[PDB]
């Protein structure tokens, strides 16, 4: 750095560093969420009401908070070979359809939930669980019993009992309750409800992380 | 007599310097400890280090010799440094409390608007308060060193250095206690029992942490500032022994040792960093 | 693919090891990491 | 492309703002120079402003009188000229220049605008060199100070100014050939003496060849050698 | 059935191990490389890096949405290219130095033009056609590039046309790494099915299949003479295969190494094999005797990429720590 144009190169490098720092500051103010769930789980309606060829990125703002939602379910490639890329996301959004007694498919969703929740990268990451398509589930339960999916289910064939049973089966899969929490929501047609639940869950996550940092949690 | 007291004071000063230097070095060695909260903690550690380097040795010398031998100019310099650095340390504690309150009650501000400029501004404010409280005695005021006994100035300095920060810390940490309590309280009976046990454990942790912080603050500083407030107004009858006065004064100074212990060595991130470095 | 992989001409392992050793020895002087390159011509010191 | 405007008749002791509208490239990334040329004399570097305007340099003969500034959003470069003397009369060019490892500064030159107010010394041996197409020609240059830097770069530049055209970079750092320059041109030399060799010269090579050093900030030029 | 024939032929040609033949040559000794340069400026985990053929410039891609081009000698940033998708998992540097490429969880491969007349790096072309994340990419010319993806296939692309001239198929799982031969007429790929295959670029079909790893092969590298390559997989061992012998020659493992390899590289002479680990350490191996010559312990999170200059002068090691260290 002792010649005329070896100093202009250093100035260019300093400008590049300035721009990189600015971009990094800009990107640290955006809440990053990972969206998971089977294809028939209703992720499409969830994304549509948020906004209203591999990874799909969705940006939406709710009450001064910028969310970035990464829909990774578009690619069939091996999951353990890229899931670590999403280490550090604020929360994971998991979509499940309560009408999944066709293929059961509820078993596959439960296996995926167990795999994701107890992953070593997501030890601290909380999960925002959405139990979608409750109306068709209410039609199905009248048509067919839940015993077709849960033979051990001894309760009555009603919305409340079956829905509570499904929620308990999903929340029982996390082996590290001391570290993370699961926020369960039965998705409603009203669009605002889902975004409000996501905002509430993320706000609680941030507050509890701060409380942990202060030593109060 | 002089030997034991000199050894004890030397040990105290050495431990203070070592701890504060370790905190400052750790904040610079590891990249995982560089953030706004850790910037505030490091600034507090630097202030405590400067206390231990500039104020504590002269005070210990005065105490062992039982008399001031460095003259009036050095006496004024020592008083100014002592007041400035102690006030800065107290207000650093206050600024850490304010930062924690904002982080715990305002998450949108935490995500969008929290930047290291916040830490810089808070440190600047703490040092500004210290300078404002330390200047008067050198401007608008030989065998012993003693701070001004003027009633107006003692009230001003005590209220600006301890009682105001004491009140603000109490208020802010009460609000933090309420917030933490609200967040904690917000064939399945086994899981309900487990949840209740976890919530009770977290509440006990909250109480223990707030107790440690506030109790260390109070035990270290409250006796000294109570004595400072009451003595000038009632010197005619408050003939307290020199032993008790020295014990109280060195309780005040000892906060420099305990501040790192509470804010860095008890911090999980800091101790993990220390293990990594060693 | 095994139909073609099974009919490939192969050599002895000893010959392969000898060839690797020969290449390593011939270009030994040309490896700055292997040899202690002096700071005069090292572009990073 | 760079288009300059602002020249014309000026009374002595006046002022004038020269502007260059830059289009077709990332103006914000390029450092910009002003290079002038008296009506019948060689090139003279005037001023330099870096990318982001962090660094500004001036010729000793213009410092204090000339001011250089940028308008990145509008991609316009300005030169404020005050207390203009008679010797300021010259065609003013705006020269593109980007500095990073392996770049080619001074690659693109503007068309210039005429103003009329009504140090490493580098010498070029010859003024005129008669020649006909197909011959091999060598242009020689010499510098008072060694242009070879500790890092190995010899900061010599060769520019060709065809009759009625603005200079175009031929060679940068004494060896490298600017993009679009025919392979006829090759540069060589060492230390304080350099040469430019043209093989199988064609009719388009007729012009004046200027040498320039970029070792130090004054950016001295040569007298210019003409081929005809 | 032919599996038995292949195994029989391999055991028939196996007479003496590489270790025994190499017992006659002296050991390398301690290799104490020290960090000469620390390239900092990435604000996220670095996932790949590549050297320029001039052995001075290098490109590193990270998941902060930027891949930077460094002047390794002075640590200056020549370029900083923003990415449309921040999930870049790989990067490459053209042999001519005119272009760079990258890809990731977006199944496309983006090629950038560094020598644009406009003074800024532009996306020369986006290559689409893979149905899985892009694991690796390597230029052959300024017009040809070979890429591998979690689609379980590799493909050769004609950048000018933008369509894949040849598609390489045969892997049973995600293809994680790829390495061109010195002459760029053959290349090898490592996949999550714990096998490596040698492909003929001209013919477009597999020549040989090498097995022996117990887990996904994360990294692969060609021996400098082009007649051997070294693989690094999750079973915490590197392995050296010979194309002509179609066999394993030597495995580079140690008891206290219990984590997988993410990168592999050779020194100019081929005597040293360097490999990055999830133990955020790079272990230098005496390629001929399997002894660990040294350790480049200077990273904190994980060594995800490393490469040796064509000059052989230095080795750079990127990491999830977000720093690149140049050792020499
Ligand atoms: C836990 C630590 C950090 C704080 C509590 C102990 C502190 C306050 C103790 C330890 C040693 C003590 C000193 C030891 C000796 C003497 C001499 C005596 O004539 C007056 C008190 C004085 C000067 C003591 C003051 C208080 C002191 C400094
Ligand atoms: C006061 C002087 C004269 C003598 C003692 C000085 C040093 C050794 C003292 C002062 C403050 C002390 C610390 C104060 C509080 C605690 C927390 C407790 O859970 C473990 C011990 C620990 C960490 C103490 C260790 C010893 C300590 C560092
Ligand atoms: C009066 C006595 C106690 C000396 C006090 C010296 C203090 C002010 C010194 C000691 C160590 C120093 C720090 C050491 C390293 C760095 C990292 C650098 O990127 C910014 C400055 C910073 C953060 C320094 C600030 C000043 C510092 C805190
Ligand atoms: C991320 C970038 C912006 C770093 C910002 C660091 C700022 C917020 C902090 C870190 C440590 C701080 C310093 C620590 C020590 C002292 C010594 C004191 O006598 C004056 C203030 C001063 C000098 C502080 C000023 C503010 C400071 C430099
Ligand atoms: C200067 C030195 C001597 C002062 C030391 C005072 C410290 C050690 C005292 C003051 C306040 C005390 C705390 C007050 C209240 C609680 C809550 C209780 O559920 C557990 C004990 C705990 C957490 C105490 C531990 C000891 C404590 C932190
Ligand atoms: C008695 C006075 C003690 C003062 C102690 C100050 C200790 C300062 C240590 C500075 C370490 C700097 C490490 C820089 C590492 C990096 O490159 O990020
Ligand atoms: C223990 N020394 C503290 C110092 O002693 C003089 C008065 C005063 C006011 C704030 S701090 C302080």
């Amino acid at each position: 750095t002792l010649s005329a144009e070896d100093k202009a190169a250093v100035e260019r490098s300093k400008m590049i560093d300035r721009n990189l720092r600015e971009d990094g500051e800009k990107a640290a103010r955006e809440v990053k969420l990972l969206l998971l769930g089977a294809g028939e789980s209703g992720k499409n309606t969830i994304v549509k009401q948020m906004k209203i060829t591999g990874i799909v990125e969705t940006h939406f703002t709710f009450k001064d908070l910028h969310f970035k939602m990464f829909d990774v379910g578009a690619q069939r490639s091996e999951r353990k070979k890229w899931i670590h890329c999403f280490e550090g996301v604020t929360a994971i959004i998991f979509c499940v359809a309560l009408s999944d007694y066709d293929l059961n498919r509820m078993h596959a969703s439960m296996k995926l939930f167990d795999s994701i929740c107890n992953n070593k990268w997501f030890t601290d990451t909380s999960i925002i669980l959405f139990l979608n398509k409750k109306d068709l589930f209410e039609e199905k339960i009248k048509k067919s019993p839940l015993t077709i999916c849960y033979p051990e289910y001894a309760g009555s064939n009603t919305y409340e009992e079956a829905a509570a049973y499904i929620q308990c089966q999903f929340e029982d899969l996390n082996k590290r309750k001391d570290t993370k929490e699961i926020y369960t929501h039965f998705t409603c047609s009203t669009d605002t409800k889902n975004v409000q639940f996501v905002f509430d869950a993320v706000t609680d996550v941030i507050i509890k992380n701060n409380l942990k940092d202060c030593g109060l949690f | 007599y002089q030997v034991i007291t000199s050894l004890l004071l030397g040990t105290l000063i050495f431990c203070a310097v070592l701890g504060n230097a370790c905190v400052v070095a750790a904040i610079a060695l590891e990249r995982s400890l560089q953030n706004v909260a850790n910037y505030l903690i490091g600034s507090l550690a630097v202030t405590d280090l400067m206390v231990s380097v500039l104020v504590l040795p002269m005070a210990a010398l005065y105490q062992v010799l039982n008399k001031w031998t460095l003259g009036q100019v050095t006496c004024d310099l020592f008083i100014a440094l002592d007041v400035l650095c102690c006030t800065s340390s107290i207000w650093h504690l206050c600024a850490i409390a304010l930062d924690r309150y904002w982080a715990i009650t305002d998450p949108i501000d935490y995500v969008n608007k929290r930047t290291p400029r916040r830490a810089a501004a808070l440190i600047s404010l703490t040092w500004l308060i210290g300078f404002l409280i330390s200047i008067p005695p050198m401007l608008g005021w030989p065998d012993a060193c003693t701070i001004s006994k003027d009633h107006g100035y003692t009230i001003y300095s005590t209220f600006g250095a301890f009682y105001i920060p004491l009140l603000l810390m109490l208020v802010l940490y009460g609000r933090i206690f309420r917030a933490a309590r609200f967040r904690i309280r917000k064939k399945n009976e086994r899981n309900a029992e487990a949840k209740r046990k976890m919530a009770l454990a977290r509440e006990r942790k909250t109480v223990k942490t707030l107790g440690i912080i506030m109790g260390t603050f109070i035990l270290c500083w409250l006796p000294f500032f109570i004595v400072a407030l009451v003595l000038p107004f009632c010197e005619s009858s408050c003939h307290m022994p020199t032993l008790l006065g020295a014990i109280i004064n060195w309780l005040g100074y000892s906060n420099s040792l305990l501040n790192p212990v509470i804010y860095a060595y008890f911090n999980k991130d800091f101790q993990n960093a220390f293990k990594k470095i060693i | 693919q095994l139909k073609m992989e099974a009919n490939i001409d192969r050599i002895k392992v000893s010959k392969a090891a000898a060839d690797l050793m020969a290449y390593c020895e011939a270009h030994a002087k040309e490896d700055p990491l292997l040899t202690p390159v002096p700071a005069s011509e090292n572009p990073f010191r | 492309q760079l288009v300059e405007s602002g020249g014309g008749l000026v009374q002595p002791g006046g002022s004038r703002k020269l502007s260059c509208s830059a289009s077709g490239f990332a103006f914000s990334s390029f450092g910009m120079h002003w290079v002038r040329q008296a009506p019948e004399k060689g090139l003279e570097w005037v001023a330099y402003i870096s990318s982001g305007s962090g660094t500004i340099y001036y010729a000793d003969t213009v410092k204090g009188r000339f001011t250089i500034s940028r308008d990145d959003p509008k991609n316009t470069l300005f030169l404020q000229m005050t207390s203009l003397r008679s010797e300021d009369t010259a065609m003013y060019y705006c020269v593109r220049s980007i500095y990073y490892y392996g770049s080619s500064p001074f690659d693109f030159w503007g068309q210039g605008t005429t103003l009329t107010v009504s140090d490493i010394v580098m010498t070029q041996a010859t003024s005129s060199v008669p020649v006909t197409p197909g011959e091999s020609v060598s242009i020689s240059c010499r510098s008072s100070k060694s242009l070879l830097h500790s890092n190995g770069n010899t900061y010599l530049y060769w520019f060709l100014q065809r009759p009625g055209q603005s200079p175009q970079l031929l060679i940068y750092r004494m060896s490298n050939l600017a993009s679009g320059v025919p392979d006829r041109f090759s540069g060589s030399g060492s230390g304080t003496a350099f040469t430019l060799t043209i093989s199988r010269l064609e009719a388009e090579d007729v012009g004046v060849y200027y040498c320039m050093q970029h070792l130090e900030y004054p950016l001295t030029f040569g007298a210019g050698t003409k081929l005809e | 059935q032919l599996k038995n024939q292949i195994r029989d032929a391999r055991k028939a040609c196996a007479d003496a191990t590489l270790s025994q033949i190499t017992n006659n040559i002296d050991p390398v000794g301690r290799i104490q490389m020290r960090t000469r340069r620390t390239l900092r400026g990435h604000l996220a985990k670095i996932y790949a890096m590549h050297w320029g053929t001039d052995s001075r410039l290098l490109v590193s891609a990270s998941q902060d949405g930027k891949l930077i081009i460094w002047d390794s000698y002075t640590t200056n940033k020549v370029h900083a290219i923003p990415l449309r998708s921040s999930w870049v998992m790989t990067c490459a540097y053209a042999p001519s130095g005119n272009y760079v490429a990258c890809g990731g969880l977006d199944n496309i491969c983006s090629i950038y033009n560094l020598k644009t007349r406009e003074g800024n790096v532009r996306v020369s072309r986006e290559l689409a056609g893979h149905t899985g994340y892009l694991s690796c990419c390597r230029f052959l010319d300024d017009n040809q590039i070979v890429t591998s993806s979690g689609d379980t296939t590799c493909a050769l692309w004609d950048i000018e046309t933008g369509q894949q001239t040849t598609t390489f198929t045969g892997h049973t799982g995600d293809v994680m790494s790829l390495s061109l031969a010195p002459d760029t007429r053959l290349f090898v790929s490592g996949a999550c099915d714990a096998s490596a295959k040698l492909w003929d670029v001209r013919e477009g079909m597999c020549r040989q299949t090498f097995t022996g790893h117990e887990s996904d092969i994360n990294a692969i590298c060609f021996f400098p003479n082009g007649n051997a390559f070294a693989t690094g997989s999750d079973d915490a061992t590197c392995r050296l295969f010979d194309l002509r012998a179609d066999q394993e020659l030597m495995t580079y493992s140690h008891d206290n190494i219990i984590c997988g390899i993410t990168s592999v590289s050779f020194s100019k002479s081929g005597r040293l094999l360097l490999a990055g680990y999830d133990d955020f350490n790079c272990n230098v191996w005496d390629a001929l005797k399997a002894d660990r010559a040294g350790v480049l312990a200077g990273h904190d999170n994980r060594v995800s990429c490393l490469g040796v200059t064509d000059d052989g002068m230095a080795v750079a090691t990127g990491s999830w720590d977000s720093f690149l260290k140049i050792w020499n």
